[PDB]
RNA sequence: GCCUGGCGGCCGUAGCGCGGUGGUCCCACCUGACCCCAUGCCGAACUCAGAAGUGAAACGCCGUAGCGCCGAUGGUAGUGUGGGGUCUCCCCAUGCGAGAGUAGGGAACUGCCAGGCA
RNA sequence: CCUCCUAAAGAGUAACGGAGGAGCACGAAGGUUGGCUAAUCCUGGUCGGACAUCAGGAGGUUAGUGCAAUGGCAUAAGCCAGCUUGACUGCGAGCGUGACGGCGCGAGCAGGUGCGAAAGCAGGUCAUAGUGAUCCGGUGGUUCUGAAUGGAAGGGCCAUC
RNA sequence: ACUUACCAACCCGAUGCAAACUGCGAAUACCGGAGAAUGUUAUCACGGGAGACACACGGCGGGUGCUAACGUCCGUC
């Protein structure tokens, strides 16, 4: 909970007031985030798969559904079929708590870090961002890692602009430029 | 789309119902309400219905629409059916999974004296 | 390249048709590679693992069209 | 065909059995599985498969 | 010179090339250049008459070919037999039919257009004929 | 009588799009979730227990011809029979007569049961 | 042997006509119950690019179907999971298609079985290729026969090679 | 990153082509039902006896060939 409750009071109160939207129902949501690793290399590791699957496990909630190659083509040595990533869809609580472990202790572990950027956006208020290296959660222990990897999260919420989505986001204390 | 997918659902076993010829037992369900139509196989004519949207099934139950509710609603055409003489159907669980308060109506419905 | 050769005959098509006496179970309508082309109806259906329509009870052949957007279907009517 | 024809038999006395084939090598185990024996006239568990 | 890029099949049937054509009319340029007869133009054909169209107006003019060839003509080779397999498509022919507007051209008097239209023509096998746009 | 829901008929003159509009009730989103039951992860979906909120979304209704769709008349194409030619193609007599396009139609019609307000 | 055209809108239709496939696969790639729904393009996203996985939006079956072609398939015939062995034995009104040998489709009845709350579905596989008559001989079962009699050998019958 | 009298799919509008294209679609042919006239039953079955299985030209629709052949292969008269 709590960021979820800090969504209720203020947030909802900061965009109807931004947006003036007739119904609160208007207001943009945060609808679920799902955060992604995608091996690549398992075609070769394939217990490389294992080792980034149980790293989303440990950063996430709870267990990471792998994903096959929806088909094969040659360029990459894929058939299709063929474990190639793992995935994580976070919504209600599990979803929340992430959001917040997200900006609140693990964004700022990012390199020197100098802000998120506020351009990524698919044009109808979704988010998407890269991590290049996880270990920025503490969930993960250092002396136990076995790569860097980095995952990717991207957040789809209800918004239909860009316009709003930032601004909801915006709203949590959420980086940016 | 979620009504639209129930009713794919639905529609083989409606269909499959439709070409045995048999006066079917139809139940619909909602957050709030549960309905039961038992409907003739010309497909357009009910003969049968009952559900929490009538003042009297309702007007004592604690919800309309939950386990309970439903019972009640089975029991209710099930009787009614029953009034008219109508024995004998076949259950249209309609999209909805046979398990729910969907099944309790169902079940309500044999303990009452319903033929399937 | 080296060109020719053939399947052969198969038949196929609708043996039965109209208004007709379609007897206990005739196969009238063959065109297998279909359980399509025509669909199983009326008191004649089976539509047997070939696809081949056959009167699930005598009567009067029929041939109608439903919506699903047309879609034919053969059925049968007593006689 | 590289595929083998198999022989399932009844488990029950009678002499009869069902025939049919298997990949010897991708399935090596003795293929069992029930089916209908008529001079018993009963579902006996059928064995025998390579 | 012009033909299928591309062709599902190697060889068609040779079928018969009965009617009326049916791209019929000016639509395009100014003044059009129209069958009138019943008949095959070949690519080398449809070609020579581009050409010669064309070094006549010189620079000027824009100019528009209606009619495409697409159709494969096989012939069986000199002292060989008969039937032992079909032949090999050696050129493409165009079926015309009356009425098919062949040329369409842009940029010019009337008077140069009919001219070179002239000199086209007799480049062809099928007779032909002079039109001008036409508002309907 | 207006409104809504459910089960059908007909299966685009029934659709899509744009605009507008409705929430007492019905519908919907909605709230909660240990549990029934569910997630090849996720209460998204399935589901149970509900009802603080909204009709934003979706849904229904009203409008609207942008598109879809329907669509003459007249002519053209082809064609059975009988004749004929300048027989790779064609014409005449007679009967059948498209497709495309044109004018124009069109923002469905309809039955059973129930529920709400008049 | 199979699919298409040639084939003249029922079937059938030739050529050393035009084009391609088969001589297998699968105990799940069969059955059923429950569930789900592609391709392609635009946009955003660590390594990751034109193209591997994540998100959204258009799209709406151009995807998919073990395999050629065609015809089908959303009620899916495509995709997944649980439980399974109906890939059952005996039969079969009544059809097709063959000169014939034969091949093919089939509801329904009997016994017995799986799935499903039930209605119900299942006698393999979306369908149509994936094959070899007769003889002779082998293997199992079966007193049907068995050259004076009882047996036996051999013969028959059912399965199968 | 820009650019270039390079080529440029898709998309949109305009114009054609198809045996193995079809969101259309005939004429005829073929199947079924009734009916009347008319036909030395022309129909079907069973049985006795055959011959025949080298065809040809012509019309129409086609394949092959050169819309060559008193060519060649099918359909139909
Ligand atoms: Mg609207
Ligand atoms: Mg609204
Ligand atoms: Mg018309
Ligand atoms: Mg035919
Ligand atoms: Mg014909
Ligand atoms: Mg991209
Ligand atoms: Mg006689
Ligand atoms: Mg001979
Ligand atoms: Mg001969
Ligand atoms: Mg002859
Ligand atoms: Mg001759």
């Amino acid at each position: 909970a709590k960021l979820h409750d800090y969504y209720k009071d203020e947030v909802v109160k900061k965009l109807m007031t931004e947006f003036n939207y007739n119904s609160v129902m208007q207001v943009p949501r945060v609808e679920k985030i799902t955060l992604n690793m995608g091996v690549g290399e398992a075609i070769a590791d394939k217990k490389l798969l294992d080792n980034a699957a149980a790293d989303l496990a440990a950063i996430s909630g709870q267990k990471p559904l792998i994903t096959k190659a929806r088909k094969s083509v040659a360029g990459f040595k894929i058939r299709q079929g063929y474990p190639i990533g793992c995935k994580v869809t976070l919504r209600g609580e599990r979803m929340w708590e992430f959001f917040e472990r997200l900006i609140t202790i693990a964004v700022p572990r990012i390199r020197d870090f100098r802000g998120l950027s506020a351009k990524s956006f698919d044009g109808r208020g979704n988010y998407s961002m890269g991590v290049r290296e996880q270990i920025i959660f503490p969930e993960i222990d250092y002396d136990k890692v076995d790569r860097v990897r980095g995952l990717d999260i991207t957040i789809t919420t209800t918004a239909k602009s860009d316009e709003e989505g930032r601004a909801l986001l915006a709203a949590f204390d959420f980086p940016f430029r | 789309d979620k009504k639209s997918a129930r009713i794919r659902r639905a529609t083989r076993a409606r269909r499959k119902l439709q070409e045995l010829g048999a006066t079917r037992l139809v139940v619909h369900r909602t957050p709030r309400h549960i309905y039961a139509q038992v409907i003739a196989p010309n497909g357009s004519e009910v003969l049968v219905a009952a559900s929490t949207v009538e003042k009297a099934i309702a007007e004592q139950l604690k919800y309309t629409g939950n386990k309970d509710a439903a019972a009640a609603v089975g029991k209710a055409v099930a009787e009614r059916a029953l009034e008219k003489g109508i024995k004998d159907v076949s259950f249209d669980r309609s999209g909805f999974q046979y398990h729910g308060r969907v099944q309790a109506l169902a079940d309500a419905a044999r303990e009452a004296g319903l033929q399937f | 390249g080296g060109s020719t050769r053939n399947g052969r005959d198969s038949e196929a098509k609708r043996l039965g048709v109209k208004r007709f006496g379609g007897e206990s179970v005739l196969a009238g309508s063959i065109i297998v590679r279909q359980r399509g082309t025509k669909f199983h109806a009326g008191a004649n259906v089976g539509c047997g693992r070939d696809h081949t329509l056959f009167a699930k009870a005598d009567g009067k052949v029929k041939f109608e069209v439903k919506g699903p957007k047309n879609r034919k279907f053969i059925s049968i009517e007593a006689e | 065909g590289i595929r083998e024809k198999i022989k399932l038999v009844s488990s029950a006395g009678t002499g009869h059995f069902y025939t049919t084939t298997k990949n010897k090598r991708t399935k090596p185990e003795k293929l069992e599985l029930k089916k209908f024996d008529p001079v018993v006239r009963q579902h006996v568990i059928y064995k025998e498969a390579k | 010179m012009l033909q299928p890029k591309r062709t599902k099949f190697r060889k068609m049937h040779k079928g018969r090339n009965r009617g009326l054509a049916q791209g019929t009319d000016v639509s395009f340029g100014s003044f059009g250049l129209k069958a009138v007869g019943r008949g095959r133009l070949t690519a080398r054909q449809i070609e020579a008459a581009r050409r010669a169209m064309t070094r006549a107006v010189k620079r000027q003019g824009k100019i528009w070919i209606r009619v495409f060839p697409d159709k494969p003509i096989t012939e069986k080779p000199l002292a060989v037999r008969m039937g032992k397999g079909k032949g090999n498509v050696e050129y493409w022919v165009a079926l015309i039919q009356p009425g098919k507007v062949l040329y369409e051209m842009d940029g010019v008097p009337e008077e140069l257009a009919r001219e070179a239209f002239k000199l086209a023509a007799a480049k062809l096998p099928i007779k032909t004929t002079f039109v001008t746009k036409t508002v309907m």
